[PDB]
RNA sequence: AUUGCCGCGAAGCUACCAUCCGCUGGAUUAUGGCUGAACGCCUCUAAGUCAGAAUCCAUGCUAGAACGCGGUGAUUUCUUUGCUCCACACAAUAUAGAUGGAUACGAAUAAGGCGUCCUUGUGGCGUCGCUGAACCAUAGCAGGCUAGCAACGGUGCACUUGGCGGAAAGGCCUUGGGUGCUUGCUGGCGAAUUGCAAUGUCAUUUUGCGUGGGGAUAAAUCAUUUGUAUACGACUUAGA
RNA sequence: AAGCGUUCAUAGCGACAUUGCUUUUUGAUUCUUCGAUGUCGGCUCUUCCUAUCAUACCGAAGCAGAAUUCGGUAAGCGUUGGAUUGUUCACCCACUAAUAGGGAACGUGAGCUGGGUUUAGACCGUCGUGAGACAGGUUAGUUUUACCCUACUGAUGAAU
RNA sequence: AAGCGUGUUACCUAUACUCUACCGUCAGGGUUGAUAUGAUGCCCUGACGAGUAGGCAGGCGUGGAGGUCAGUGACGAAGCCUAGACCGUAAGGUCGGGUCGAACGGCCUCUAGUGCAGAUCUUGGUGGUAGUAGCAAAUAUUCAAAUGAGAACUUUGAAG
RNA sequence: ACUAAUCGAACCAUCUAGUAGCUGGUUCCUGCCGAAGUUUCCCUCAGGAUAGCAGAAGCUCGUAUCAGUUUUAUGAGGUA
RNA sequence: CGUGAAAUUGUUGAAAGGGAAGGGCAUUUGAUCAGACAGGCCAGCAUCAGUUUUGGUGGCA
């Protein structure tokens, strides 16, 4: 018989199944739509989420009953270092779905990134890209023997980035080696980008700017093993349940003679990839320069670290991507910034944000200060000695 | 009674051909069919995406992914009407299914090989004039294939250079006709025609 | 033997991922090793070169003991014991008939061969 | 004092009890229409065709066939002198089944192909099909030895010149020279005994082994270590 | 289609008749199960059907507007919170876009609960000489096992 | 049309029909002056062959008994094992090899506690489950030394 | 309710291999033949007796008194 | 502690294995094995007999 009494399933079917990611690394599964008018650009950049702050800045929506006011709204703050451009690959359009046909590197890796091609590079004798280095040897022929191709092939080129890890505050010494795709100009003129761009350093203000909609590509924070109650969003079983109540009472039916695939059942929660999209970013940071956390109404020399670090992820001492809201992952976390794959124009897009003020209060607790000459200024002179 | 015969997909009804490719299979014969994209199917587009949509909500209840399989493209469209010809359970039609590709448009190295055609299963022959029917590439594009612009952008490059093949073969035997044709009135030919050559 | 044994990394050293540490087998197995390499040195076999060529554990008859159950019930709790044998060794370093016509055929074969 | 109790309590986890975010293209149903016969009128329909639903299929998102696929890096000697490529010598291993040649336009079919010409067309003229029953090839101790004539062609082998082909190119078109053979034509010799037939063995994969000619001189796992991870495996890190 | 509908059979209805469909009613049968398929209801959870309550797009009206009624495509998406009752069913309060109908062994007890039925205690009414009877009321009354296979949810993994 | 209605041929194949062989059954017969010794024997002719419950007939095998083979055997009896061979439609019989160590067969008859897959059969033995469920109540153990082949668990000291 | 884990009449042994129209099982091969679930009666309706169907033993004879059939002739019947 | 079966097990060898395994008919392959020279094995052709099948052609009503 039926139901009884109706209600909406627990969960989405389509973020199934609910299963470790291949990757740590979340891979990009759709680019931005390619017009080739416009100059040749990455279309994507890699950067590693340091945690959140909040800031103040007045409402531009005429109509909401909060117009030309102050809001306070959370933001979330990704390390973004400039990136290396270490190769390019171009991509032949068949019947069988798009097909990779040759790659080129360029003549000399960073051991940052050479150490992404290893398990034990303590080990090694470091032999990675010797005899590729040796192509350059007396004009490197063999190199433009196979730009040549990609530029007459390969209805698609991407080109082969790397993070610069060394310089955010990681224990982790071994990049991130990523596929970004790129956008505009003719096939020739991605391919004399990516030649002009190896061993070079790609900035994130070249790719992003102020007020754009961005898509936040990470694998998220994972939790283990989870029972239906939580994984799921089940109702409770009563007290008086035997045998348990943090449960599905009726996974099924007695026909068909099978549990299906669309009943809630425990596993694994979380370190699933997924694809948040419309963030719009809130502040394109400059690393090489005080006043991160400074805005036009506030002019105090700190930078966009909390007062004591952001937590469990060290300072930021580079370029950095503040974007409103919450994306997927956790700090330390390799996320993948993607620009947007349509042109929203519903005035939460197109609405320019002048930010007052950022938070620059400890993370580590009930901070109460944004700036240790604040913190002195209160509290005065103290029983510690110089 | 080629090693290989090659068939050309255009203008064939799918069960018609397939019938006559699950005989030759069986009977030992390899068999590569190339342009199923060309396949027709008689009866009209929207009974032949009906048809597809009664196949397409068969699945298994419980788990969706050991199902039926719903294959979108018109060379899997073709390869599964020709399963159901074939016994493909047993050893000796899985051996038979082994003497058969099918392929989307000619890739090499079929593009300069000869193709032919089955005037047992042509559409043009077989249905009445005034028959509507149906075209598998469009019917498969309408229900997720997502190939028809690329096999149809490759295939215009192939048809390019095989026209320019062409010519240089019109070329060529036209001389071939040239000389044939002062050959004759010799002694030899005179022997040969009264010889039936 | 090995279902619902717990799964391990140092199985990949032969392609499996259940694999155990079973000390109070080991220690018997080590035991009679030592007693076979005895052996051999008072055979005069030369021990560099030794190998285990034949090792075979058969069942022993079982040693009986009682277990208590619920609602007055007994069961049997009982060792199951090892036979062991193992040796060890050095490590050592057409008629055809041809018919008339296939006779030939060779014959003519080799009178024009070079 | 089985966390003795009380207040606060960072971190971690977590709450429509907190905050952020949740895409746009096509094809259609009903229906309304266009043109338009049947039925000289009419007609949304018969042939064609326009718009159009929370529909459907894609875009996007999730997983990635553990017997689907691609690109790229490095590939172990003074380490039972190991590895790989090429060639020829010998063994095993098997064959979903060689027995002259898979011999390449495209489109239409109530239309076409080939040739010719012009004023270059949706042109004129001629011819063809009515099946590949074709075309090419095919004679020689399973194809020997040898003498010429005619012609400067045909064709095999390696070698070389240049170009084209990325859908799975791995193939096609080529220049030039050398070296064979030529049944285009005319000769000379040899074949027997496999005994009246016995597939009468001529093919192509794979695995070794040996010989002689080039080429390169690493990793991965366990163990330790991290916690962006985690029941265990696995994952992500670090270490001369 | 006799009539109703001011006139007008068919906007909406529709007598007298008559043709069907469905298997969520209840009858009828006794084919399976008596070396036992756990017998009500609810909770929980998933899925399916359409005979569509709402929502999307429409056609008709005795459609001026508003609101309604009839009909089409359509099951994509939703269809509630409570008083009383063990209730299925029912009734009322109230919100809502709507509070549509059903199936899945009258879905679902090694998922629960045990209010009901349905053992043994006990009381009442009627009936019986009596022991006792009552699909009459009332109260108390043990809800066992998965570690196997499959399925499902997650996690490894030889060989290329 | 590989759909519907109808018509004409060709083709496919049942343990069915025809012919032949072989087995058995039944019936009808032949066969004695050496049938060129099996007369319940040999031979000729024709027909027939499904089968539960059931009936009958002819045989196979086991324990013991009378007779016989002046049968086999410590130069290996019986038993057991043997993807080794032969005979019988079959019940079964016979042989070779290995193992073993003391009795056992053929034939004519007699006799029965005489043939097993079942009976939730009886007794004994052994599996998968499975190195699994588990060895989680009673607050709690730690360090060194001694002894010992071996110490989380023994002894002593210290501590908690 | 309790009366030794036994209570709407304990336990032990014997009568006792208690009876069972009821359930289960009932052990080698081949050959030939080969059914019934219907009649009557029964405290009969899950049973039995009786007749029928079947096997076996045959006996008296040797092509007939015959026949799940027709024809010819002559009756009968009260359904469509 | 005579012999020392089976169930069940270890080692070795052989074989095969896409959600059972086992079996019937026939054959391939691998392994293994018996007998016969005073006909044994497998065949080919011709002339016939029996049973059939598929043609060609002739003469009559
Ligand atoms: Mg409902
Ligand atoms: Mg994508
Ligand atoms: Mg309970
Ligand atoms: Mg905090
Ligand atoms: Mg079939
Ligand atoms: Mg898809
Ligand atoms: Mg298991
Ligand atoms: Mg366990
Ligand atoms: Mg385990
Ligand atoms: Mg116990
Ligand atoms: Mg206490
Ligand atoms: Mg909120
Ligand atoms: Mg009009
Ligand atoms: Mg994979
Ligand atoms: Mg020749
Ligand atoms: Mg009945
Ligand atoms: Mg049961
Ligand atoms: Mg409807
Ligand atoms: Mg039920
Ligand atoms: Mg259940
Ligand atoms: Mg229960
Ligand atoms: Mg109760
Ligand atoms: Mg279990
Ligand atoms: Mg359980
Ligand atoms: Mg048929
Ligand atoms: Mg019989
Ligand atoms: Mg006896
Ligand atoms: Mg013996
Ligand atoms: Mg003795
Ligand atoms: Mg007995
Ligand atoms: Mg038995
Ligand atoms: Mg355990
Ligand atoms: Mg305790
Ligand atoms: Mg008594
Ligand atoms: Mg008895
Ligand atoms: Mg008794
Ligand atoms: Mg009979
Ligand atoms: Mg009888
Ligand atoms: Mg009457
Ligand atoms: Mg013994
Ligand atoms: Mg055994
Ligand atoms: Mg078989
Ligand atoms: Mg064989």
């Amino acid at each position: 018989s039926h139901r009884k009494y109706e209600a909406p399933r627990h969960g989405h079917l389509g973020f199934l199944p609910r299963k470790r990611a291949a990757s740590i690394r979340a891979r990009v599964k759709a680019f931005p739509k390619d017009d080739r008018s416009k100059p040749v650009a990455l279309t994507s950049f890699l950067g590693y989420k340091a945690g959140m702050t909040t800031i103040v800045r007045d409402l531009d929506r005429p109509g909401s009953k909060f117009h030309k006011r102050e809001v306070v709204e959370a933001v979330t703050v990704v390390d973004t270092p400039p990136v290396v451009v270490v190769g390019v690959v171009g991509y032949v359009e068949t019947p069988r779905g798009l097909r990779s046909l040759t790659t080129v590197w360029a003549e000399h890796l960073s051991d940052e990134v050479k150490r992404r091609f290893y398990k034990n590079w303590y080990k090694s004798k470091k032999k990675a890209f010797t005899k590729y280095s040796a192509k350059y040897a007396q004009d490197g022929a063999g190199i433009e023997r196979e730009l040549a191709r990609i530029k007459k092939y390969a209805s698609v080129v991407r080109v082969l980035v790397h993070t610069q890890i060394r310089k955010t505050p990681l224990a982790q010494k071994k990049a991130h080696l990523a596929e970004i795709q790129l956008n505009g100009g003719s096939i020739s003129e991605k391919v004399d980008w990516a030649r002009e761009h190896f061993e070079k350093t790609v900035a994130v203000d070249s790719v992003f700017e102020q007020n754009e909609m961005i898509d936040a590509i990470a694998v998220t924070k994972g939790h283990g093993f989870e029972g239906v109650t939580h994984r799921w969003g089940t109702k409770k079983l009563p007290r008086k349940t035997h045998r348990g109540l943090r449960k599905v009472a009726c996974i099924g039916a007695w026909h068909p003679a099978h549990v299906m695939w669309s009943v809630a059942r425990a596993g694994q929660r979380g370190y699933h990839s997924r694809t948040s999209i419309n963030h719009k970013i809130y502040r394109v940071g400059k690393g090489d320069d005080e006043a991160n956390g400074a805005t036009s109404f506030d002019r105090t020399k700190k930078t966009i670290t909390p007062m004591g670090g952001f937590v469990h992820y060290g300072e930021i001492k580079n370029d950095f991507i503040m974007v409103k809201g919450c994306i997927p992952g956790n700090r330390k976390r390799i996320v993948t910034l993607r620009k947007s794959l349509y042109t929203n124009t519903s005035r939460k897009a197109l609405e320019e944000v002048s930010l007052k003020w950022i938070d620059t209060a400890s993370k580590f607790g009930k901070g109460r200060f944004q700036t240790p000459a604040e913190k002195h200024a209160f509290m005065g002179t103290l029983k510690k000695d110089l | 009674v080629e090693p290989v015969v090659v068939i050309d997909g255009k203008g064939h009804l799918v069960g018609r051909l397939a019938s006559v490719v699950a005989k030759q299979l069986l009977n030992g014969q390899k068999i590569v069919v190339v342009r199923a994209e060309e396949l027709n199917i008689s009866g009209e587009f929207f009974r032949n995406k009906l048809k597809y949509h009664d196949f397409l909500r068969k699945a298994t209840a419980f788990n969706k992914t050991r199902g039926p399989f719903h294959f979108r493209a018109p060379s899997r469209i073709f390869y599964k009407a020709l399963r159901g010809m074939v016994s493909h359970k047993t050893a000796r039609g899985k051996a038979a299914l082994e003497r058969l590709k099918v392929f989307e448009g000619i890739p090499p190295p079929y593009d300069k090989k000869k193709r032919v055609v089955v005037p047992q299963a042509l559409r043009v022959l077989r249905l009445k004039p005034g028959r509507k029917y149906t075209t598998l590439g469009k019917l498969s594009t309408s229900v997720g294939w997502k190939y028809e612009d690329v096999v149809a952008k490759l295939e215009a490059k192939r048809k390019v250079s095989s026209a320019e093949y062409y010519a240089k073969k019109r070329a060529f035997t036209k001389k071939v006709a040239s000389a044939n044709a002062t050959a004759a009135e010799s002694d030899v030919a005179k022997q040969l025609a009264a010889l039936g050559y | 033997f090995n279902s619902s044994i717990g799964r391990t990394a140092q199985g990949k050293e032969f392609g499996v991922t259940k694999a155990r540490w079973p000390a109070k087998s080991v220690k018997f197995v080590q035991g009679l090793l030592q007693n076979a390499a005895a052996n051999a040195e008072a055979k005069g076999l030369d021990a560099t070169k030794l190998y285990v060529s034949h090792i075979q554990v058969n069942q022993a008859p079982k040693q009986r003991r009682r277990t208590y159950r619920a609602h007055g019930r007994i069961n049997k709790y009982e060792s199951s014991p090892s036979h062991i044998e193992l040796v060890v060794t050095e490590k050592e370093e057409k008629v055809v008939r041809l018919t008339s016509r296939q006779r030939g055929r060779i014959a003519a074969q080799k009178r024009i061969a070079a």
